[PDB]
């Protein structure tokens, strides 16, 4: 009786099947690794997205198909035609844009990809959880974004690659 | 088109 | 005249977005027909992204069934082939 | 019936300072109805980025604007309120530092979110023109991807944004 429901479409690519979800999160990538990887080095494709989840920091975003989506349930799939039939509307203006757009194009995509990884990056700790099961969750801003984007993290992750705003945070 | 009106 | 060398896309849009009208160019000089569609607008109809024998793609064409039918374009059997996908 | 997409910012300005007359372009060609706010008693109005619509056509709002209108999407409304409360609290006794940040890292997306509302360059028009004989234009939004670009009125655009116009057309040879 639950069921996340997609905010916004971040990316898409052609990766390997099956490498999408729970796994390819910036974090579980780091931690254990990518399973697309490897990919086009032969084997199967499958055109997948990025989804920015409603209730979520970036940091949590994953790779998906049409389908996993709908093997889950999720909400808002009706923003997945929107981007399709966008991303196709586009991918059709490349072939025939001249250099001198495309390269705008490509300088563009260039840095809001580097925005949308900020956001992905703790930029300060703002407060903090004394219910620690060892440890305490943490109030997040993150690099790029409002404090109306502020979002509680769990602790012990935080700490696997963000200490160094933690250790400071500390005044004392 | 479409704006505010 | 005018054969069909093979079917590049698909897509719907507004009716009446084919023709000589859609090559780039064409968009290019007097804008596109198909701007601003949206299934809501009620010309819907499916459009083929159809590049021709014996020229570039940059002439190539948004046609529907009925506008290749009163062309008389051959190499229909491609339209057939491409009207071909399941789930 | 419209739907709240984003919350973009809060503020307290004149009743009545809402809704259409509110966006950018009404008030550069009409002036703001919030015009020079302050004496004045005053309500607390939401600015908020529709579904479907461009950050150019962002409107302030008030919690009745909002209901009166039947929009969809104000559960988002609770959460943004909810969330405001959260962040004071937290922000109540901070390093004089801690402030700091929050108002330079703040200044830094309320410029950012500007930004989007200007188009940092025309991609492509419409074959069809307006009775004025204005086409609509596909425009690209300062610090938007692609993804996020859009048709927009062929007037509306030609009077803040000629010269990507000018130059769009400049571009064809």
């Amino acid at each position: 009786e639950e069921f996340e429901t997609i905010e916004r479409f971040m990316d898409c690519r052609i990766g390997r099947k099956g490498a999408t979800g729970a796994t390819t999160t910036i974090y579980a990538v780091e931690a254990d690794g990518d399973p697309n990887a490897g990919f086009e080095k032969k084997e199967p494709g499958e055109i997948q997205y990025l989804i920015k989840w409603k209730g979520w920091s970036h940091i949590h975003n994953t790779w998906e198909t049409e389908e996993t989506l709908k093997q889950q349930n999720v909400r808002g799939m009706k923003k997945l035609d929107n981007y399709k039939k966008k991303d196709q509307e586009t991918k059709r203006w490349l072939k025939n844009a001249s250099p001198e757009d495309v390269e705008y194009y490509n300088c563009q995509q260039e840095l809001t990809d580097d925005l949308h990884k900020q956001y992905q990056i703790v930029g300060r700790i703002i407060a903090h959880s004394n219910q620690k099961a060892g440890y305490p969750d943490y109030y997040c801003k993150w690099q790029g974004l409002p404090y109306s984007e502020c979002s509680w993290e769990d602790g012990a992750l935080i700490s696997k690659k963000f200490q160094a705003c933690i250790d400071e945070y500390f005044s004392r | 088109a479409r704006t505010k009106q | 005249f005018e054969t069909i060398e093979r079917f590049m896309d698909c897509r719907i849009g507004r009716k009446g977005a084919t023709g000589a009208t859609t090559t780039i160019y064409a968009v290019e000089a007097d804008g596109d027909p198909n701007a601003g569609f949206e299934k809501n607008k009620e010309p819907g109809e499916i459009q083929y992204l159809i590049k021709w024998k014996g020229w570039s793609h940059i002439h190539n064409t948004w046609e529907t069934e009925e506008t290749l039918k009163q062309q008389n374009v051959r190499g229909m059997k491609k339209l057939d082939n491409y009207k071909k996908k399941d789930q």
